[PDB]
RNA sequence: UUGGGCUCUGUGGGUGCUUGGCCGCUGGCCAGACCUACUUCAAAGCCACCGGGGGUACCUACCGGUUG
RNA sequence: GGAGUAUGGUCGCAAGGCUGAAAAAUUGACGGAAGGGCACCACCAGGGGUGGAGCCUGCGCGCGCGCUACACUGACAGAGCCAGCGAGUACUCCCUUGGCCGAGAGGCCCGGGUAAACUCUGUCGUGCUGAGGAAUCCCUAGUAAGCGCAAGUCAUCAGCUUGCGUUGAUUACGUCCCUGCCCUUUGUACACACCGCCCGUCGCUACUACCGAUAGAGGAAGUAGGUCUCCGUAGGUGAACCUGCGGAG
């Protein structure tokens, strides 16, 4: 087995990298087809490619499925997306505290099909290695500092990114008492995104996006009274996760229940999560010229 | 590529012929049909032949040690023996080929490594 | 799968490879499955809180057979040898070698003895 | 990987499992066998909306009732266990002051 | 046990249930032998495996014509 | 000169205040009772923190999250025995009395302030030499606790954080009875099989009729069976032959 997914590790980096080339060249093709369509002149080497046009009357068809957006690119995700209902782990580091295995607890329940488990004395390569040999489709690792929650790792398996990211800002479930909290309520919930608009936000969107149970398409919009909340800006991602009830079409009273992170991501690495071979995808660049002021995201 | 381009069962070929070959073993992408036009390849097919996907994947060193080893017989594939070397093998059975029940090449490995265990 | 829904119970796990054999226990309770994960797999499945447990073996797997008293169960294994596991208490009751006892031979297009 | 799963059906006819069989001269089938239609009493007919009667309706445990003899309190009771499935699914003077 | 070993080669058997060697065989031969006769009437069709896209000046074939 | 691709200049429109902060709907609104599934934010069994004293980051003198002290779980002495992370010409506990050699800036010299554990053997015998309430929160197989040794991964973390090895248990591992949460009472594939139209208050839509002001918008309520052959004929295209009619086998 883990000879058939190391081996379709490296063949998605391959195609990747074929995309690469085959993409740099289709952008010389998309150039033809509504050059085509309105007649208007184009650059006479352009037209004078002689493979572009053998290849162009050949392949047409699957840029015009990517203007119509039928089809599922490749990457580590689009393969089963609405299909299997995303197995969820957490685990912090080697020896947590009180707080922290509430917290964790409180993330569990705040994503839907999670399940916790407790770390002990256990090792980080057999732990990705298990994971991989119940086929799960997530792996959370959150440290602690003193009592208070730190970092979230959110990887997602068989290969693919782990967002390392920063916490701050964050206050718990278990501070305030359980006669003001309620027991959580643990519905398939909503997902809204405000502000992302780089191709990086659309990706960081996409792995935040799969950890959550695939929506029933039928009433989305009036069903469920569970939504959960990421929007960002100064590239800081923030969550905040409500209950609603809906007194009216024209009024709907929110109920913050789920924590508060506003996390800022750090790595997004192409490569799962003790690989240390990592090829770094994105990471926060401090220490640069005008890293500081410019916006990712 | 006769097909008009509007053709809804023409993707579906597009994507079934793409996705069949993918899985088969010869291509190398699952997007162009001029890569089925030009790239598509008796060499392809050799390159699936068993003797040379056990010397990439680094059984032997070079496709003779291969193929005098299949004929004298020490590579299962997954449960089976095998005697006749043109079992071509998909992208999915190249991880699960490996050595037989006990021979001597196994036991080259393991007495190379000073894992021998004669068990 | 469930077969008056007919829709997808459940994907069970624990395999390091492909599943080569299946076999159920005929009092409708338990599972085995066994696989090339070198592991004999009894699935506890129809209590309400369903667990695994490995059989692990030297070797790998290539059919499970059961008792219709169903306590005892039988493993087939590459390298020739039949076992049978007490279930409850998962453990060797028995095993045996098997090579010689069906070493018949000489197909052709062989160049063994 | 072995195909797209497509849509397929099979027409079926009503004769018995030894006319649907091969070709014996006589089945392994006794007597009781030899008779049953290929089709339930459910597929011969099923009581529904679409092939019931004028002034009745059917029930769910397939009993054709009719809207006559029906009274109100039943009335409004189907129509509430029906909708739940749905949802489960210039002027004068004198005018003006006056 | 009044020399013995490795290694290679050669022969025969058997590695499958025991009915002749040969011929122009209801018969003959194994040393063989005989050698060239006799004659009423061609044939029913079909099938027939070349790697793909592409060109057809000339050749082949098919179809449809044309002079004689 | 043609084609794009930009960069900012120029002009037009957007750029005229019945104004003065605080629905739709045949599908809609909220419930309840029966039926299942689930859960260490539930029961049952158990464990273990924090909360007592102190240190102290962080959060708003208070607070928890860690760390340390607390006596049989003793000490001291000998003996005996096993690990994983580990390698950038690289890592240092200060700051000072003297003296050396330095016309001066210093360098010397001397002082002052490759585990833990475990097992075995003996020598002593409880001795200001006392293991944290109410509360709450967590936890079911390499799970809890105890122990160390390392690395210091741009972000956070040395008042520590993170790895990794070592010794490894009790107690459940049933159940939906408490609290719950989810979801069934629609739709979603057919067999042998079983079941057998939940309930509420209203709303909305159609219709009926009313009421009264001055055609009218409202208020309120209710209903939704003569073939074959032969013959005799008449006509046809004549020998024949066909058709139509009438008799026989």
């Amino acid at each position: 087995m883990l000879r058939k997914q190391a081996r379709q590790r490296r063949d998605y980096l391959y195609r990747r990298a074929l995309l690469l080339r085959d993409a740099e060249i289709a952008e010389k093709r998309a150039k033809l087809r509504a050059a085509l369509a309105s007649g208007k002149p184009l650059d006479p080497k352009i037209a004078n490619d002689k493979e572009l046009r053998k290849d162009f009357d050949y392949d047409v068809s699957r840029d015009i499925a990517k203007e119509q957006g039928e089809i599922d690119i490749d990457d580590e995700y689009s393969e089963l997306s609405g299909i299997v209902d995303p197995r969820v782990l957490v685990t912090t580091s080697r020896d947590p505290s009180s707080r922290l295995m509430a917290f964790s607890k409180e993330i569990r329940l705040m994503f839907p099909t999670a399940i916790r488990l407790n770390r002990g004395n256990l090792i980080l390569p057999d732990l990705v290695m298990s994971a991989q040999r119940e086929r799960l489709s997530d792996i959370i690792l959150l440290h602690e500092h003193r009592g208070t929650p730190t970092a979230i790792t959110i990887s997602h398996f068989p290969h693919g990114p782990t967002l390392m990211a920063s916490l701050h800002n964050v206050v718990l479930r278990a501070d305030i008492p359980k006669s003001i909290k309620g027991t959580v309520s643990e519905s398939y919930p909503h997902l809204i995104f405000e502000g992302f608009r780089t191709p990086l936000g659309q990706r960081v969107v996409k792995i935040l996006k799969h950890l959550f149970p695939p929506r029933d398409p039928t009433n989305n919009a009036k069903s469920g009274n569970r939504v959960i909340t990421f929007v960002n800006q100064d590239d800081c991602i923030e969550v905040r996760h409500h209950v609603y009830v809906r007194t009216n079409y024209n009024s709907v009273e929110l109920s913050e229940v789920g924590p508060r992170f506003t996390m800022r991501p750090f790595s997004i690495t192409m490569g799962t999560l003790e690989n240390k071979d990592a090829d770094v995808e994105w990471h926060l660049s401090q220490y640069t010229r005008t890293g500081r002021k410019k916006n990712y995201f | 590529s006769l097909l008009p381009p509007d053709n809804e069962v023409r993707r579906k070929h597009e994507t079934l012929l793409l996705d069949k070959l993918y899985d088969m073993g010869i291509l190398s992408t699952k997007a162009k049909l001029s890569a089925v036009e030009h790239n598509v390849t008796v060499s392809a097919f050799a390159r699936r032949r068993l003797p040379v996907v056990m010397t990439r994947l680094r059984m032997a060193e070079t496709v003779q040690a291969a193929t005098k080893l299949i004929e004298q017989g020490h590579v299962r594939v997954g449960v089976e023996e095998v005697r006749d070397p043109a079992f071509l093998v998909t992208r999915n059975m190249e991880d699960f080929v490996t050595w037989t029940v006990g021979s001597k090449i196994k036991q080259n490995i393991m007495k190379y490594r000073d894992k021998l265990d004669d068990f | 799968w469930s077969v008056q829904t007919g829709q997808l119970l459940d994907r069970l796990s624990g395999h390091e490879g492909p599943v080569s054999s299946l076999a159920f226990a005929p009092d409708g309770s338990v599972l085995v499955s066994g696989s090339w994960d070198r592991t004999a797999r009894i699935w506890s499945i129809f209590s309400r809180t369903q667990t695994s447990e490995p059989l692990q073996l030297q070797s790998d797997v290539l059919d499970v057979a059961f008792r219709p008293d169903s306590k005892q169960i039988a493993i087939s294994t590459l390298d020739g040898q039949l076992t049978f596991w007490s279930v409850s208490e998962a453990q060797q009751v028995s095993g045996v070698d098997g090579r010689r006892d069906v070493s018949g031979g000489r197909r052709i297009t062989d160049r063994r003895t | 990987k072995p195909k797209p799963p497509a849509p397929t059906l099979t027409v079926v006819s009503d004769v018995a499992t030894v006319a649907m069989e091969d070709a014996q001269p006589a089945t392994a089938q006794g007597v009781a066998g030899g008779e049953t239609s290929m089709i339930a009493p459910q597929e011969v007919y099923a009581p529904s909306k679409d092939t019931a009667e004028k002034g009745e309706v059917v029930t769910k445990a397939g009993i054709p009732i009719a809207k006559q003899e029906m009274s109100r309190e039943e009335k409004l009771r189907r129509r509430r266990r029906e909708k739940e499935r749905i949802r489960k699914a210039v002027q004068s003077s004198g005018a003006y002051k006056l």
